[PDB]
């Protein structure tokens, strides 16, 4: 999703589904792998 | 007018400074629900009296 070799375009964007797995959203909050991180309908600390 | 009618759907979902806004709506609505109930029952207590 985030470490993909190539991203999609906005004229037609792909959609990667994630289901039936143990997620770890530490990549979005703690690890230095982004320029900004903002949530709208949920807290960023409660995602884990 | 809130995001969800349940508290845990906001308390365990939103941050404090934003959850205060949505919780204030439910408290505003649920409180007027009681005032309409108590006002009706307080009138029925006169018809029965």
């Amino acid at each position: 999703v985030f470490n993909a070799t190539r991203f999609a375009s906005v004229y037609a964007w792909n959609r990667k589904r994630i289901s039936n797995c143990v997620a770890d959203y530490s990549v979005l909050y703690n690890s230095a792998s982004f320029s900004t991180f903002k949530c709208y309908g949920v807290s960023p600390t409660k995602l884990n | 007018g809130a995001i969800s009618s349940v508290l845990n759907d906001i308390l365990s979902r939103l941050d404090p400074p934003e959850a205060e806004v949505q919780i204030d709506r439910l408290i505003t609505g649920r409180l007027q629900s009681l005032q309409t109930y108590v006002t009706q029952q307080l009138i029925r207590a006169a018809e029965i009296r």
